[PDB]
């Protein structure tokens, strides 16, 4: 779905500094919108770059063995300055995110890694009946997230009880070594209410696994690095509560 | 609404607070100070009017006992204390009023009858 | 409907420990927390005892302090007062009721139970 | 329901000279329309004056064991003048009603009582299959009144089986002590009929309940006077009949 | 100093509703301006209703004993919600203050309190070669604060070695009972710099103490209790640091 070819190098290092942080992305080209839409104010508090700005979760070592992983939003992001805070004091709250996944190496290492954002992305037990199952803690791994196997997501089941393949319908793009170094998904917010909760229900999910395995070149990087640097995009909050200072 | 029914001459102020859905019930002044609270001065005017807004996850609210969408906290405590001159009696009562606004509204008409 | 069960009444002596129990029915005993209301022969609604499910943090009257024990139970959904070292003055209807939570106050509460007498017998 | 709060003390001393009678009310505004109607002629003889002007009612005491009062109109008025007249020598008759009512205390003294004025006001006795029931001497007690209880009315169920704290439903004012010393309804003709026979039909019920104890400061009046005047407005009856003297 | 006389009793009751908070102020007239200065801005981040907000310390007894009390800004403001994190998590911080003292008693008692905003309140120690001396814990004693004496602020000595009559020469208002029940204060920021840091330096400090002493009427209330309300005004912080969440 993904059959893009910028260019195939490096050209223009274009940084986003919003607010307080500074990304110094690859280029700037490239993006998927999801579905088409942008995340919009609701038709409330609205903190703007206090909020909204550029968070940075915690990298993961890619081997020749990793079978895939996987974060939960806004709950990786539940460990972020302000918008950590905002998310336990008010009762609501609806955001964007704008998922920006960076992963480097070199001319000579080949693999390839597919972002995959499946909205309400809830994990495998397959009790139709009883749903949910996995505790509340188990479902939420903050900001250290969960992993993919060959609490119990299997990677050509996606996770959930369907095969991979189709998961090509929930938008994505495929870092593939050889061409792009950066995957950029902004993901507007879904869910069936207009605004709800964000500590209990949780909108996306970032699954990222890997399509292609890594093969590097004789003897060099026994492993490649990958980054998720997320942000919340036109974001709002009501109403505050007793600011309950824990 | 609060409507204080004590002697004239007997002044005080109150703290009435207002504490969101999901927040634990303020069970200290401070606690309480720091959320939507009104000071309600006995000594100037006897009735204090308290509007709780709509603070709510879900466009429609549930009637039942749900955590998903559970109301929240309504208390007072003593700002200062109860000031009496003389020997007027050192105990006198409050009464309290609720009501609706405009933009309340009601869905799915049900019933419960019993015999 | 939410039913609390006063179990745990009777007429001991000047310093006999005497513990108390209520049976809460209805709902999650920690969304709740729990106390206890004396009330002497004609006399008014003055409390004891009560502590928050969750927290645990105590809290006593003044002129009770010491000889009487709360305890929470979240998988029997009792609560245990322990009224240790009984006084004549003690000699009070007492009564149970879940808090919102979670302090010795006037009322305060909802759920009211039927009412026990415990009378500290004296020679 | 009435939460106001004119000034507190006294202004302005403002009489109501209507016919032969005189008030001198404690000031004048601060008064509640039933319904936000005012009484209307029928769209017949018209009195005016004659029979529209201020009556007034007896005494009574207001104790810290009281635990109400109720009256009945036309009934209580009964034995009124003209008023009183022109109840027995017609077999119509519509009438509306200014029940001004007054009480007085010091600065010293606290409580608050609640005028309810209920429309179709019948008493308890929980035999819906037969209402009415308590013979018409009883259920009439005129000028003199009858008084709740903690024919027996329950002053918590309002002496009618529904709880008082829904009283709030007819219209009312609360004469709080510490702020209003007196109490204005005026209450349009309520009935079933356009016009109707006043001997057996009640329209209208004063009932003034405690909502708030008396307490008086050390030593002082061991008791405070609550003082009811009443007034028939914009009246009509048809049609004399042998002006049958008694 | 403050010989005035608005009224004597109460009159218009009119709330300062400032974001979150409200007052109901006895009025609104008869407030001093300290020195004719208003709070300004440095001629920065402004929070302005976030930070500028009402905030309420806790009530203390005035007794027939009593000999005063004091605190310290922005110091007592520290565990203030929102204005107590922008306290610690900045380096600068300049700030005005609405100090509302208010205190309500009876046409029954008598006495004087005369609230007194001392710039650069340093506490009694007469050791003028070696000043602070106390202990940074003991000279700032939270929102609790300190009270006078017959660290030890002697009363007449105001609490630093000068005369308590010539206090008068700070901004100051005098809570005669027979007069005002209500004293506004409005500091602007005084320090020898343009901005400083306040968690080490203390702005201002406000010194209540009993110009006349208390008396009540035969039997009453044996004590009348004194509430402090405090708000920082066209408030700036520069710059956010890590954020180190506590």
């Amino acid at each position: 779905s993904p059959n893009i070819e910028a260019c195939g190098y490096s050209d223009r290092v274009l940084q986003l500094t919003l607010g307080n942080s500074t990304i110094t992305t690859q280029e700037a080209a490239n993006s998927v919108v999801a579905y088409g839409r942008w995340p919009e104010y609701l038709r409330p508090t609205e903190p703007d770059v206090a909020a909204c700005r550029f968070y940075t979760l915690d990298t993961v070592s890619w081997t020749k063995e990793s079978r895939g992983w996987w974060w939960k939003l806004p709950d990786a992001l539940r460990d972020m300055g302000l918008f950590g805070q905002n998310m336990y004091y008010h009762y609501l709250g609806r955001s964007g995110y704008t998922v920006h996944v960076q992963c480097n190496a070199s001319k000579f290492h080949q693999g390839a890694l597919g972002v995959f954002a499946v909205p309400e992305m809830c994990l495998a037990g397959d009790s139709n009946t009883t749903t949910m199952h996995t505790s509340y803690q188990n479902a939420n791994p903050g900001e250290k997230g969960g992993t993919f196997t060959g609490f119990c997501p299997v990677d050509y089941l996606l996770g959930n009880g369907t095969l991979l393949g189709n998961a090509f319908v929930f938008p994505h793009q495929i870092i593939n070594l050889r061409t792009n170094n950066c995957a950029t998904l902004v993901l507007p917010y879904v869910n069936s209410l207009s605004i709800d909760s964000m500590v209990k229900h949780n909108n996306w999910g970032i699954a990222i696994l890997p399509l292609a395995p890594l093969n590097f070149a004789s003897e060099s990087s026994p492993e490649i690095p990958i980054t998720l640097t997320i942000a919340p995009m036109c974001c709002e909050f009501n109403g505050l509560r007793n600011i309950t200072l824990p | 609404t609060f409507l204080f029914c004590g002697s004239m001459m007997a002044t005080g102020k109150l703290l009435v607070s207002y504490a969101p859905p999901g927040a634990d019930p303020p069970k200290k002044r401070k606690e309480a100070m720091l959320g939507t609270h009104v000071i309600w001065d006995i000594g100037l005017q006897s009735s204090c009017t308290m509007v709780v807004p709509w603070i709510s996850n879900t466009t429609y609210r549930q009637t039942i006992d749900d955590s998903f969408t559970e109301g929240g906290y309504i208390s007072v405590f003593y700002q200062t204390r109860i000031v009496v001159p003389l020997s007027t009696p050192r105990e006198m009562d409050i009464l309290g009023f609720v009501s609706a606004c405009n933009d309340f509204s009601v869905r799915l008409l049900r019933d419960t009858t019993h015999i | 409907q939410v039913q609390l069960q006063e179990s745990g009444g009777g007429s001991v002596q000047a310093g006999g420990s005497l513990t108390l129990s209520c049976a809460a029915s209805g709902y999650a005993v920690s969304r709740y927390s729990m106390g206890w209301f004396r009330q002497a022969p004609g006399k008014e609604n003055e409390g004891v005892a009560a502590i928050d499910s969750s927290g645990v943090g105590t809290t006593y009257a003044d002129s009770v302090k010491g000889r009487f024990t709360i305890s929470r139970d979240n998988a029997k959904d009792t609560v245990y007062l322990r009224m240790n070292s009984l006084k004549p003055e003690d000699t009070a209807i007492y009564y149970c009721a879940s808090g919102f939570g979670l302090s010795l106050s006037r009322y305060t509460y909802a759920y009211w139970g039927q009412g026990t007498q415990v009378t500290v017998s004296s020679h």
